[PDB]
RNA sequence: CAAUAGGAGCUUAC
């Protein structure tokens, strides 16, 4: 169950830096594109563990 | 003990209540002794959107106020503006950088020559008050050839590799101010250098063996005066180096 | 964890590497073990951790200290008052209550 | 993009032919004047992309740090490409990457 | 492979074809005089090492 | 990080689109902010041109130096603002009323863009040009660089007397002007507040202050969970506004007051 | 068009100094407090609209409780000025009107700026008062702010009562600058004692008092 | 790989004193001939011979944090400097390195 | 019934 709550999350991360890489990631109100993809990676990770 | 490097040039940036923005340094040092000679910083004044003058003035070592570029480009011997660029600008294709540049032609568009430009910057040579020109000329023509870069060379009659090193320097610059390459890592480890028995032994021999030689000079000012022979083993007194080595490594004081 | 090589975290890695394990996720737990990789990234926040127990405690101390000199001659009075050495009102009531 | 001097190697300043009303270019040195082409005088730009595309070299394939990638080649059909994002570093550039034949040596871009 | 004890080795899954230049001669080579009485230094939160 | 907190009118308050209006109206915009690469053109005949796309236009716009401006207007950017042609101009000459003449294109045109004429002046032009993209605004209050429309989860008593949440529309925003966006229309002038409390100070006076005050010590407190009795920062915010003004802690505060040499001397 | 938000920070301007009035303790006919905006617009604007605020000018008389209570009450004149820029030559006229008819207490509402050396008459015209605010700052009435709890100014009597219940001298109270927003707009006196009641989450109810600078 | 990660003193010295890795060795100098010899043979060209108008593709090389001149072909450079060091003609502990983006 | 000072360095617990 870890193991694949953990590889859930690493695609999960890889779906949202595609996104990014493709430019259809959608961002935050005082906040960069950079770093909303930096802060919903945090969120992601941090909720993997 | 922990050093930065010798002789690579590192680009800062600055802080908001500070009219220099970005600035290159390089210490300098010989491949012989690898000891430290010379510093000389390229600052560019004018802050984002304020300080209207971005232009880009050197700081010679031994000058107390800090000199424009193209006056030293000019005073080291390529008088011609389009040469002064060629050497900062290796791409006359790209334009922002040389939108960039035109504050600095301005600001020293007065000089066209070698020898005012070389009295301009000996004019501020921190020297006493009062110098002909002849001679100024002379005290700044040594300080451009010597203090100037010595790990590129001393000599005279090699200029141009000296007017190439600053090229690359104001590019770099430029660069890291045009947000087209990053500024430099403080905390780098590739820049760092540890310096071990060797070279903190050689730079203490070195201060207490020029002790020793004043010691030598400061002795045959007198004896020779007497009109004598002398054999040379009352002449050093050879408790010089004995007590310096001993205790600077005694105490950990690296000095005298 | 931050490039700290030229576009990487380590020179294991490749060039513009954003995965997690690249910038510092460790998969492992400590009863697994940690990788070569995850060890030396956790090194380097365990450090970051030690620098800052280390280094705002002087501020924190410096600002404890000028906080006890600016309050340190206040004193609720018979009359209720909070006052300090020179007699001034603070508070007509102390904590108004 | 401004000149220099064909005789004096300096560079040529705007100026205005009062009696002719067309824009010459003045040599503060000399009293050479020549005929311009473009009557553009002055340029600032606040969005810009240079460092798009620059940050490439014809030996960028022999770089071995660079990923490899296996986008289609439009042009070379080629399977192997090394890839990189934008060489600008500013807080606000894209995240769109490029890409690098290593058989057609033509950059890409995945649009 | 899918061992349940011995730790997952990472991916890699990004690159598809990697071209090393150097190998580690050992990884605990990276620790020095003081670290290297440690047992199992990998099995600890740093500032315990 | 200076901010403020408008809390909005209830009409605007519940209202999204009223909320993005009030928005926009209390946003900071600069000619910087809408501009995207401004020229500089000879045009030596006012009444002719020789350039090839502005002709038709200035050929139906009329039936000084040849010095001519000609800066682009980015259209997304021009969008986002809700702003067009006219106002621009307007404000344009509106701090230039009679020592420049504007011409400007047409919304719809292909290409947008503004041209002005003075009434050798190759670097007036580049003096003015500077000035105008660094000090010329459009609309909002100065002081105020970016808005966020923010959600607040306020507690109200029903129309039965119990308490229910509500769901209002509020405002933060970056940097401080106090004074101008408690006036505006649609804030509530009775609730804004600034996380700065020297502007506090100035505007609303020293118990408004120490209210201020408060929050702040407050809100840094219990950042973490934390919860230090009422009493104590009260004290700390009662001693630092006890004079009429904002009392430091530091020696430019401490040992400013009339107390004895000594103690003023052992710390 | 910009006419009307003129208009309209105009009017609100001078329900706010209306409000001064009433608080300060001068009598306010009730009709003249509920202005309304297009009454005011029809009772003050042009044909061309634009507003005449010579007419705005107003006298105020102390209501009858404001006397028996601060007996040191005496009666006031209010200004709306049309120069942007107030130089000696208008303070000098306003000084003279004000000894002329010999008003207390003269607010003088002014538009941009009022000049350094204007403003070193305004002290020198005893025994008359002459306050000035700027109509920008009177846009918002900062007393009905949630965070401005009410500021009542003590008597004489009173602030001696205050003085004797905690032994206290004048200047071991908390203070208040004159210039002071809430000061200002109540017009303090050097020594003059308000009273502050605000909330207290601790008690309920927690009454303050700061003195004058 | 250069100094230990864990050992380093607590307090006011954390971080500032560092301890060396196990396979860590500090360099001893060495001459700089022999180097711009090698370089010379294998077809660097000098800064006496240098015209940024021509030499738009052309590499540039630092020797110890001195430019030197610039090569047309980084690559054979770099490979016959490696194989020489590799082979013990050069220093064993002399950095050559390649940067390609700049 | 009388056991120097000043410095630097390394450490201990927060
Ligand atoms: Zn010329
Ligand atoms: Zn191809």
């Amino acid at each position: 169950e870890i193991t694949h709550a953990i590889s859930s999350a690493k695609e999960q991360v890889q779906e949202i830096i595609y996104k990014a890489q493709h430019n259809e990631l959608e961002l935050k109100p005082g906040m960069t594109l950079r770093e909303s993809f930096e802060g919903e990676v945090s969120r992601t990770l941090n909720d993997a563990r | 003990q922990e050093r930065s490097a010798a002789n690579i040039v590192q680009v800062f940036k600055k802080a908001a209540p500070s009219p220099i923005s970005h600035v290159a340094e390089i210490r300098s040092a010989l491949e012989k002794g690898s000891r430290l000679i010379s510093t000389m910083q390229i600052k560019l004044y004018g802050r984002e959107d304020k300080g209207t003058g971005r232009t880009i003035k050197a700081t010679l070592p031994y000058v107390k106020q800090d000199i424009p570029i193209v006056i030293v480009f000019r005073a080291l011997g390529v008088v011609p503006d389009g040469e002064i660029l060629q050497h900062i600008c290796y791409d006359e294709n790209d334009w922002q950088m040389l939108e960039m540049l035109k504050p600095c032609i301005e600001e020293g568009f007065v000089i066209q020559d070698k020898e005012v430009a070389l009295d301009f910057i000996g004019r501020r040579g921190s020297a006493a008050l009062g110098i002909r020109r002849e001679k100024r000329i002379q005290y700044a023509k040594d300080i451009l050839q010597k203090e100037l870069l010595p790990h590129i060379t001393q000599e005279e009659g090699f200029e141009t590799r000296k007017t190439f090193f600053l090229g690359y320097m104001v590019n770099r610059l430029l660069l890291c101010a045009l947000e087209r390459k990053d500024q430099d890592d403080r905390d780098h480890f590739g820049k760092k250098r540890l310096d071990l028995a060797g070279p903190l032994l050689a730079n203490l021999f070195r201060i207490l063996f020029r002790k020793l030689t004043r010691e030598i000079y400061r002795y045959m000012q007198r004896c020779i005066e007497t009109d004598r022979d002398f054999n040379l083993n009352l002449a050093v007194k050879s408790t010089t180096i004995t007590s310096g080595l001993k205790y600077s490594l005694a105490t950990g004081n690296w000095g005298e | 964890i931050a490039f700290g090589f030229a576009d990487r975290s380590l020179p294991h890695f490749t060039k513009d590497d954003f995965s997690p394990e690249s910038k510092g996720f460790v998969e492992n737990s400590y009863l697994r073990g940690l990788t070569p990789q995850e060890f030396f990234f956790h090194a380097m926040a365990g450090r970051e951790g030690l620098i800052d127990t280390a280094v705002k405690t002087a501020e924190t101390g410096y600002i404890q200290r000028r906080l006890v000199k600016a309050l340190e001659d206040i004193m609720v009075h018979y009359d209720g008052t909070t006052r300090n050495s020179l007699g001034d009102i603070i508070q007509f009531l102390y904590g108004e209550d | 993009s401004f000149r220099f001097c064909l005789e004096c190697n300096n560079m040529l300043y705007p100026k205005e032919d009062k009696e002719n009303q067309r824009l010459l270019y003045s040599c503060r040195n000399c009293d050479y004047t020549e005929l311009a082409e473009d009557p553009k005088v002055y340029r600032h730009e606040l969005i810009t992309n240079i460092g798009e595309t620059a940050g490439i070299v014809d030996d960028i394939g022999q770089d071995p740090t660079l990923p490899r990638s296996d986008k289609e080649c439009p042009e070379c059909h080629s399977r192997d490409c090394v890839f990189f994002q934008s060489q600008q570093r500013r807080k606000d550039t894209n995240m769109t990457l490029f890409y690098v034949c290593l058989n057609c040596k033509k950059t890409f871009r995945d649009e | 492979l899918n061992d349940t004890a011995k730790r997952i080795k990472p991916e890699m899954s990004t690159s598809s074809h990697h071209t090393f230049t150097h190998c580690e001669i050992h990884p605990s080579m990276i620790l020095g005089v003081a670290a290297s009485i440690i047992p199992f230094p990998d099995h600890n939160q740093s500032p315990r090492n | 990080t200076p901010a403020l907190t408008v809390y909005l009118d209830r009409e605007i308050a519940l209202d999204i689109e009223k909320a993005k209006v009030i928005q926009s109206s209390i946003e900071y915009t600069t000619l910087k902010n809408v501009t995207s690469a401004t020229e500089i053109y000879y045009d030596p005949d006012p009444t002719s041109t020789v350039i090839e796309e502005d002709f038709d236009t200035v050929e139906a716009y009329f039936s000084q130096s040849p010095w001519l401006l000609r800066l682009e207007l980015d259209r997304a950017r021009m969008l986002d603002k809700q702003l067009t042609m006219n106002q621009v101009a307007d404000k344009i000459s509106e701090v230039f009323s009679d020592d420049l003449f504007v011409m400007w294109s047409e919304d719809n045109a292909d290409k947008l863009i503004i041209r002005c004429r003075v009434i050798e002046e190759d670097q007036m032009l580049k003096r003015i040009e500077a000035h105008m993209l660094d000090l010329i605004a459009l609309r909002g209050i100065p002081g105020i660089s970016k808005v966020y429309m923010v959600k607040h989860k306020v507690s109200v008593p029903d129309e039965s007397g119990e308490y229910k949440n509500e769901e209002l529309w509020a405002l933060e925003t970056d940097g401080i002007n106090l004074a101008e966006v408690m006036a505006v229309p649609g804030v509530d002038s009775s609730r804004t507040y600034s996380n700065s409390f020297v502007e506090i100070l100035s505007v609303l006076g020293i118990e408004a202050t120490r209210s201020s005050l408060y929050k702040e010590i407050l809100n840094v407190i219990a950042f973490d969970g934390s919860y230090v009795n009422y009493r104590h920062m009260a004290l700390l915010v009662d001693v630092m506004t006890s004079r009429g003004y904002l009392m430091a802690i530091t020696r430019h505060g401490i040992n400013r007051a009339d107390t004895g040499a000594l103690m003023r001397c052992s710390f | 068009e910009d006419n009307n938000r003129i208009i309209s920070r105009l009017w609100r301007s001078f329900r706010t100094v209306k409000e001064m009035a009433a608080d300060r303790g001068y009598f306010i006919s009730q009709e003249e407090m509920d202005q309304s905006l297009e009454e005011f617009r029809s009772k003050i604007c042009d044909s061309m609209g634009n507003p005449q605020r010579k007419l705005m000018s107003f006298l105020a008389n102390p209501t009858p409780e404001a006397l028996e209570k601060y007996s040191d009450l005496g009666t006031l004149w209010v200004e709306f000025c049309d120069e942007p820029s107030v130089g000696i030559k208008t303070m000098r006229n306003f000084c003279l009107r004000i000894q002329e008819k010999n008003f207390s207490t003269g607010i003088f509402i002014y538009q941009n700026n009022i000049t350094p050396s204007a403003n070193k008459m305004i002290p020198t015209v005893s025994p008359a008062i002459i306050e000035t605010f700027q109509e920008s700052d009177l846009v918002v009435n900062i007393t009905h702010h949630e965070l401005v709890p009410k500021h009542i100014r003590l008597s004489d009597g009173e602030k001696s009562q205050l003085l004797q219940r905690y032994k206290l001298k004048e200047s071991q109270l908390p203070r208040i600058q004159r210039e002071d927003p809430v000061a200002r707009y109540l017009g303090l006196k050097r020594g003059q004692v308000v009273k502050i009641i605000r909330r207290s989450e601790t008690s309920g109810r927690y009454a303050s008092y700061r003195i004058c600078l | 790989g250069l100094v230990c990660p864990a050992e380093t003193p607590e307090g006011q010295a954390c971080g500032l004193v560092k301890n060396l890795s196990l396979l860590s060795g500090i360099s001893i100098g060495s001459p700089s001939e022999p180097i711009i010899n090698f370089l010379e043979e294998w077809g660097m060209e000098p800064l006496e011979d240098y015209d940024p108008a021509q030499h738009t593709k052309s590499t540039r090389i630092f020797v110890n944090g001195v430019w030197t001149g610039i090569h047309r072909d980084p690559s054979m450079l770099v490979s016959t400097m490696r194989d020489l060091r590799r082979s013990g003609a050069i220093s064993p502990e002399v950095s050559i390195i390649r940067d390609i983006r700049e």
